[PDB]
RNA sequence: CGCUUCUCGGCUGUAGUAUCUGUUCUUAUCAGUUUAAUAUCUGAU
């Protein structure tokens, strides 16, 4: 078979942040390196928002990005080393929108090795040169320049050569156009490794290495190697020349040290531990983030300990000589891989797990109050340094970006009884940890509802003037009567706004730049400001069935289907038009373009008509009310509607489905999506200051454009009948939409997404999660390793107490106790504690997937730790449900040393609801795989495969298998089969007889995977996801028979090898494969969720047609659009095993996102035009996905 | 070159001097000798690009004509990301044919 | 002989269990720091930051199976 | 363009690699090389497993032409199956008693392991600790 | 210049391997070198 791989959520977790001019103006803008994918994000001073500008998927693993100014210049390049052995430097074109690869320069062997650089990456500050490094042997230096075109050029790598020496970290010292200098923690090891007394390899401290590049020489030495007394993490680089103390903060476990050459005192000062919390028997702090900043006047750092206490640390100096390094609590905030700290006083911070945030820095400096700490205070007893933890005071929250790194476990499952189904996911890490659901629409905000009487057919909203910022009335039409409502923020109805619906109406607007109009099915009323009444009657006795309103044009037809124009003088009067057409049959709609802001009157018309036809009308004076083109309907059209943002027309039909034309004086292409069973009514709705266009039927859909691509989204609301726009000082820009009995204003707040994103926060890391089948619930797991359970958080609070009054209380503060005992910090925000090794926290939680409350919670033992949950109904018992969950005892994670588990079975007594306890067995190894089978259950040991079937002592086993390779970590029966997914092999399959007890196995894969998970797809074949990135899928043999009753194997393992039919690589530890249809209408595929937040989905072909077309599109795009980091696309994907059958269609779905010129020769080399070659690529899409 | 066993390459850190064949060589890639298919240029490192060994060609030492070229069974095998592919040494061919 | 002055980890004929063992578990450190996506797993599976993973991982890779035999 | 006339010449190497002759075999060998570079990431990783075990025997031979044959053929393969093919081929040849044997396929590893060192990390076999040193990678061992 | 008759004719150097043909040890132990293991090599009766 033949795959093709789409991404409908793009992953979301950012590993590197960097900050700068990258546009080249005024303001700062953050790129992030989501790993695979090289973004964009403008932090939007006045709003206070993040806004994508660019998303772009580089195609290789950024293992380290910075950025760099040239000297004497306006823009920040972005240099990327990725596992390529390239360096790369971008440029931001704002222009055309694109990362426009300035250089490019190869310097090894790909894939991230050991001994080629790219994982650490220094540069210079004033922007000379930039140094690029590895983990062990080697690192090089290019030196940049600018030539007379006010070009960059790079020289040739310099070499900086050091054999057995491991690399920790790398950094540009500041040296005020001096020779550059880069300073890294080296350490070398060849007497560590000659050695065989073990304690060589213990005192081999790190060293500070000073590289200074030789302009006038051309080669990098080493300059300065200084010891350290204690390994370091990572550097800070201090500013220097005229700004302040040139040098390298150096982090490290309790300690931060200034430390630079030549003349300066080596400054430690001890890491402020937190007061009394209850995480440290024996375990050390470092920093995770530095994010350096330079006020203008000073400069300061925004250190963060590994719980998230950002400190600010600052640097008291005399002539160039540091005196002491002083530090204060600053703020405490979700642990971040990167902060970047924005000059308009901004902090971003990159939670690696979870939601990142921008906060405004309120009280930067914070110079007022609290005990702040320095290096030279004559303390000793360890650190004796002892802030006490507060919420927020510094900095405010402006923006929370969603995320949804790291995806522990997802189902699809439509358990909320919408029509489009539901994705359930596990996320976060540690306390942060919530369980998502996402759908496909809107996100759909209430600011208010109001009931209204009778039925209502139609609503309308118009201010006073043109240049009103906001609305003024509102217009609601029944079916006999009609209700004119005032908006004064407090809406109420009105009987003087001159409108007088005793009549129903079928429409208004506001006609003049002060002047309105009523249009009803008996009468046409203009209503001027002054409510001057020019009342115009039928003529005759036919009733006027549609219209067509804009500012400056109103076209209505009457029964039969004649048509009426009306011009909007210089006067401000109406002016009907001396001519006057009968269609060939009734009119069934109508729609006029907006009129441009220059120009006077809108060209072109459409009328939907009862042969199954629109045509299109020249209203310009030369050829007015005369045809122009027609286009021809399956169904009954029931709506139609004009928008620019170019100019498209969309039809809805009386049955689900919308087109969209594009527009000229000819018409052009068609596309075409089912909305859906409902007469699809479209309406001009003003979406994020531009126009969009809302489609009814039993779903509502908003098409919207969004960087020249638009996006048909439904809403994940109820269905509705009629809507239009609105704006108000209640909400800036929403919509009014009216449903059977009833009126909602709403607003559609987020435009940028594809899913709705819903979090019920969690307490622990939540491993795996079963449904319910009857009256659907969520039954999670969650399990965390450093990690107290609160029992003892209780008893370890009660037991500091009595200590905190037992030191020594004569003199006294048994206050002290008591405000600790009862003032919890909250986890989520301050970070939960760290139980010391070995400790495992564990609870079981029932949960209502609608709500998202816990119905149930079980909490296990200090280290009893569950791993493996599954519901199942035996059949040696009757109808009752019962709940397995595998449990583990005293783990400890590295080296691997478990002491023996359980398994418990609870009841799910009652309809699901709480959770009787039945018995505990226990088991020699930790049983990491449950799963239900044909009336009893399967037990994967770890090594040892046993059935197993219910006791009312225990649980009894029933068979046994050991044949089965090194570790179980998943079952998964198709019925009558097993596939056992080894830990570090492969899918072994099993079979189970039913005559006899037996588990043979019958077939196993040749090569090794390390299986993560896996899913059925048929009854032969196996998909499953493996720890490095891969996918493949493994096909039995035709042959393959099951009857094998029971020594040599074939190859030391089984008989039967299966066999692999595809393998590609996605970059993230996909961990959940689930075969399945995202929306009703299209068909089966298989959706991965991956760990750094990504969801795509592995589509079958259906023809070879379409299979070859698609392969020859990724052919040309790997050859004219190659990747950023010049990572070779194919090698990419061939990353680990060679890819096969497998088309990549993110670079496919790049064919939209080139120079016209450059798809103009693939699509000539494809013998086909770029629009039909982009209708072709997004059907795909649209076919199977969102 | 493959077919003389004894030629070795200089395969130090290849800088931005785009390396260069003579008319005698033209075509041929620098690892395989082979005519099809060019898909990488040649970048040798300095000392093999130094003054009057400036647009020299690769194999022969010659005067450079074209641009030297890797061809795609070295691209996608790896074999441009080693060294600088300028043969040093002129070892026992052409050289005896000299003398002869 | 030359290879292994330059290219390191390549191995020979005389090579022990142990280099060979050391070269492997090197490797495999390298390309766990170098992936985020194995730095994220693996600090999943504890509640150690990516810097104390980072950490944890650096200082282990003088040594890592044992003193040499 | 070779994914269309594999098929038709596989049974051509298979009778050419089982010759006595060792230029049929230096030839088939090359053939196999500028073959398993031609179908690269096409699919076609099972006519080159076929190849492969003709090939592989002819790791012995010590006429210097048609051992550069296979072992541009095997360095050509790596790249076609992928390098955990041809792991699993090297291994146990690495630590066999003769010397004769133990180099050349130290040597191939040397050339699979400079060719693609980061692949090789999932595909290395587990070797079980001894007494006094530990080599589990226990890293990759656990599961969430 | 033209006309006729007779007869003859044509239609090297370079790098490297695989083969034959040439000729070769019934030394007993021991020990050491060496080899995957023999072989090979080195000595004392
Ligand atoms: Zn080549
Ligand atoms: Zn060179
Ligand atoms: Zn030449």
């Amino acid at each position: 078979m033949f795959l093709y791989n789409l991404t409908l959520q793009r992953a979301t977790g950012i590993s590197f942040a960097i900050h700068g001019n990258f546009s080249g103006t005024k303001q700062q803008e953050i790129v992030v390196s989501r790993g695979k994918i090289l973004e964009l994000l403008r932090p939007d001073p006045n709003t206070g928002k993040v806004h994508t500008l660019l998303t772009v998927e580089v195609f290789g693993v950024i293992r380290s990005l910075m950025a760099f100014r040239l000297t004497g210049g306006t823009k920040d390049y972005i240099v990327v080393g990725s596992d390529s052995g390239r360096i790369v430097i971008l440029e931001y074109q704002p222009s055309k929108n694109m990362f426009e690869k300035i250089h490019q320069e190869t310097f090894g062997k790909s894939g991230c090795r050991r001994i080629v650089p790219g994982q650490f990456l220094a540069v210079d500050p004033k922007g000379r040169a930039v140094m690029i490094s590895a983990i062990e042997k080697q690192k090089l230096v290019y030196i940049l320049n600018r030539d007379a075109a006010a070009r960059l050029t790079i020289s040739s790598p310099l070499e900086a050569h050091k054999a057995n020496t491991l690399v920790y970290h790398v950094v540009g010292v500041d040296v005020g156009f001096e020779n550059p200098m880069f300073a890294c923690l080296e350490m070398d090891y060849e007497e560590a490794d000659n050695d065989p007394t073990g304690e060589a390899a213990a005192n081999t401290q790190q060293t500070l290495t000073f590289y200074e590049l030789d302009l006038g020489l051309n080669h990098v030495v080493r300059k300065y190697s200084e010891p350290l007394e204690e390994h370091g993490n990572f550097l800070i680089t201090v500013p220097g020349g005229s700004d302040g103390p040139s040098g390298v903060l150096i982090c490290s476990e309790n300690y931060i040290t200034y430390k630079n050459f030549g003349d300066q005192p080596d400054i430690r000062c001890p890491i402020p531990r937190r007061r009394n919390d209850l995480d440290d028997p024996e375990r050390g702090m470092i920093f995770v983030c530095s994010a350096t900043h330079k006020t203008k006047s000073m400069f300061f750092f925004l250190a963060q300990t590994e719980q998230g206490d950002i400190f600010k640390i600052t640097l008291e100096t005399d002539e160039d000589m540091v005196t002491e390094i002083r530090l204060k609590y600053f703020d405490t905030v979700p642990v971040a891989a990167a902060m970047c700290v924005l000059k308009t006083g901004f902090l971003f911070v990159a939670s690696e797990f979870g939601n990142h945030y921008l906060y405004q820095i309120a009280h930067l400096g914070d110079d007022d109050e609290e005990p702040e700490f320095s290096s030279a205070m004559p303390l000793e007893e360890g650190d004796t340094f002892f802030f006490q933890p507060r919420p927020l005071k510094n900095l405010v929250l402006v923006d929370e970006l969603d995320s949804l790194s790291p995806i522990l476990f997802c189902q699809i499952a439509d358990l909320a009884n919408e029509d489009t189904p539901q994705l359930y996911v596990a996320c976060g890490r540690g306390p942060r940890s919530s369980l998502r659901v996402l759908r496909h629409g809107l996100e759909v905000s209430e600011m208010a509802v109001s009931e209204l009487p009778g039925n209502p057919n139609a609503v309308w909203t118009v201010r006073r003037h043109i240049e009103d910022e906001f609305d003024a009335y509102i217009i609601v039409s029944f079916v006999n009567a009609t209700l004119v409502l005032s908006i004064g923020e407090t809406v109420e109805e009105v009987t003087d706004s001159g409108f007088l619906g005793t009549t129903p109406t079928l429409s208004c607007s506001l006609l003049g730049d002060d002047a309105l109009v009523q249009v009803y099915p008996d009468g046409i009323r203009h209503i001027r400001a002054d409510k001057r009444v020019n009342e115009w009657k039928t003529p005759g006795k036919k009733t006027i069935v549609k219209c067509a309103v804009n500012q400056r044009q109103v076209v209505i037809a009457l029964t039969g289907g004649e048509l009426v124009y009306f011009e909007m003088d210089p006067s401000g009067q109406l002016n009907e038009y001396t001519e006057r057409k009968e269609m060939s049959a009734d009119v069934v709609c109508m729609s006029l373009a907006n009129v441009p802001p220059g120009e006077q009157r809108s060209r072109f018309l459409a009328v939907g008509l009862v042969d199954n036809t629109v045509r299109i009308i020249s209203l310009d004076p030369s050829d007015c009310l005369q045809p122009l083109s027609m286009q021809a309907l399956p169904a009954q059209p029931e709506s139609l509607c004009i928008v620019e943002m170019f100019l498209y027309l969309n039809i809805g039909l009386q049955n689900g489905v919308l087109l969209r034309t594009v527009l000229d004086p000819v018409t052009g292409d068609l596309s075409d999506t089912r909305t859906g069973s409902r007469p699809v009514k479209l309406f001009r709705v003003r979406m994020q200051g531009q126009e969009a266009v809302l489609a009814m039927s039993s779903r509502s859909w908003l098409s919207y454009s969004y960087q020249s691509r638009f996006h048909l989204t439904p809403l994940s609301y109820e269905t509705l009948e009629f809507a239009s726009g609105f704006a108000s000082e209640q909400c800036p820009e929403g919509i009014v939409a009216i449903s059977t009995n009833t009126l909602r204003i709403l607003a559609l707040e987020k435009l940028g997404a594809v899913f709705n994103q819903v979090a019920f926060p969690l307490q622990y890391t939540p491993r795996k999660f079963v449904i319910h089948p009857e009256s659907n619930n969520l039954i999670i797991i969650e399990t965390d390793h450093n990690a107290y359970t609160e029992a003892t958080k209780a008893q370890r609070k009660q037991q500091m107490a009595e200590e905190m009054v037992e030191a020594a209380g004569e003199d006294l503060a048994a206050e002290m106790a008591a405000a600790f005992l009862n003032e919890n910090l909250p986890e989520s925000i301050f970070g939960a504690p760290k139980a010391g090794n070995g400790q495992w926290a564990s609870v079981i939680r029932v949960m209502n997937p609608i709500q998202g409350n816990t119905l149930d919670l079980v909490q296990l033992e200090q280290n009893e730790a569950a791993f493996s949950v599954a519901v199942c109904r035996f059949s040696n018992t009757g109808e009752d449900w019962y709940v397995l969950v595998g449990v583990a005892k005293d783990l400890i994670l590295n080296p691997r040393s478990v002491a023996g588990g359980f398994v418990y079975t609870y009841k799910l007594v009652n309809n699901g609801e709480k959770l009787e306890f039945l018995h505990k067995t226990p088991v020699e190894e930790v049983p990491a795989a449950i799963a239900p089978f044909q009336g009893r259950v399967l037990i994967g040991v770890g090594k040892l495969l046993r059935v197993y079937d219910l006791g009312k002592k225990k649980l009894l086993r029933k068979c046994e298998n050991k044949h089965i390779a090194n570790y179980i970590s998943g079952i998964q029966t198709i019925g009558h089969r097993v596939i056992v997914s080894d830990v570090q092999e492969s899918f072994i399959w099993v079979r189970y007889k039913r005559n006899e007890n037996q588990l043979i196995i019958f077939a196993d894969d040749t090569y090794p995977r390390w299986v993560t998970t896996a899913s059925l797809l048929d009854y032969d074949t196996v998909a499953g996801a493996d720890k490095f990135g891969n996918i493949c899928v493994v096909r039995l043999p035709p042959n393959t028979n099951d009857e094998v009753d029971e020594d040599r194997g074939l190859l030391n393992g089984a008989s039967q090898k299966a066999e692999v039919i595809m393998n590609y690589h996605v970059g993230e530890t996909v961990l959940s494969l689930q075969k399945t249809t995202l929306i009703p209408g299209g068909s089966e595929s298989l959706v991965y969720t991956t760990l750094s937040g990504g969801i795509g989905i592995l589509v079958p072909f259906t023809s070879h047609e379409d299979h070859d077309f698609f392969q020859h599109v990724e052919m040309h795009l790997r050859s004219e659009h190659p990747p950023l980091c010049g990572r070779d696309h194919l090698s990419f994907r061939s990353y680990y095993f060679p890819v096969k059958n497998v088309i990549d269609g993110d670079l496919c779905e790049q064919f939209n996102s080139m120079e016209p010129n450059k798809q103009k020769n693939v699509s000539e080399e494809l013998d086909r035009t770029p629009p039909e070659v982009s209708k072709k690529l997004e059907d795909i899409r649209t076919r199977y996905a969102f | 070159a493959k077919h003389h066993p004894d030629l070795i390459f200089c395969r130090k850190q290849a800088g931005v001097a785009i390396g260069r064949l003579c008319e005698k060589c033209d075509g041929k890639c620098v690892i395989c000798d082979s005519y099809v298919r060019p898909c990488t240029l040649v970048r040798i490192c300095d000392e093999c690009n130094y003054g009057s060994y400036q647009g020299r060609c690769v194999i022969c030492g010659g005067p450079g004509v074209s641009d030297a070229y890797y061809c795609k069974e070295c691209t996608i095998q790896e074999k441009d990301r080693d060294g600088c592919p300028k043969i040093v040494n002129l070892g026992s061919s052409k050289t005896d044919l000299f003398y002869e | 002989e030359h290879l292994q002055s330059k290219y390191i980890g390549t191995g020979h004929a005389d090579t022990t269990k142990w280099e060979w063992l050391v070269n492997q578990h090197r490797d495999s450190y390298c390309s766990y720091m170098g992936h985020f996506d194995l730095l994220n797993y693996f600090a999943i599976a504890e509640n150690e930051s990516k810097a104390r993973v980072r950490f944890n991982l650096m200082e282990k890779m003088l040594q890592p199976c044992g003193p040499p035999a | 363009m070779g994914k269309d006339y594999i098929y038709a010449v596989t049974p051509l190497l298979e009778d050419a690699l089982m010759d006595r002759d060792l230029v049929h075999r230096q030839t088939a060998s090359a053939v196999v090389q500028h073959m398993s570079l031609g179908v690269y990431g096409f699919g076609c990783e099972d006519s080159l497993n076929h190849l492969l075990n003709y090939v592989w025997p002819n790791v012995f031979e010590t006429s210097p032409h048609v051992i550069q044959a296979v072992m541009g053929a095997l360095e050509g393969l790596r790249v076609a199956i992928g390098p955990c093919r041809m792991l699993q081929y090297c291994l146990q040849g690495l630590f066999h008693p003769a010397r004769k044997v133990r180099d050349v396929y130290w040597k191939i590893y040397n050339s699979i392991y400079i060719g693609s060192q980061d692949a090789l990390i999932a595909h290395y076999p587990r070797i079980y600790n001894d007494d006094k040193n530990t080599y589990i990678r226990y890293e990759l061992d656990y599961i969430l």
